[PDB]
């Protein structure tokens, strides 16, 4: 079985350190890390779960 | 190991004989990592963005 998807992000979401641009490739995850304004992430802390 | 519990990918980038190539997350491999070079722990593969 194959399936082909995009995944790409959302614009307004210009990677760090190049800003103004003008072609910017929505997928390169390395890129867009971090530099997005549509979704904040909260990691939570909590104590570990004995098994 | 059940497809729903461990929550890693195989089918795509991340393969299944890729993974034997791939160097392994230690308590020594730690202070090795650089841009790029993937590594995996679980057998969920993560990558590197920031050096060391």
């Amino acid at each position: 079985l194959l399936v082909r998807y995009a995944l790409s992000a959302n614009p307004y979401t210009v990677a760090k350190d190049e800003k103004e641009a003008r072609i910017i490739d929505g997928g390169d995850m390395d890129k867009m890390a971090g530099r997005s304004d549509l979704s904040v992430l909260l990691g939570v802390k909590l104590p570990k779960i004995i098994i | 190991e059940f497809t729903f519990k461990t929550g890693a990918t195989y089918a795509g980038e991340a393969g299944y004989v890729d993974r034997e190539q791939i160097t392994e997350l230690t308590e020594e491999s730690k202070l090795t990592l650089n841009k790029g070079d993937l590594f995996k722990y679980n057998n969920i593969v993560y990558k590197v963005l920031e050096d060391t």
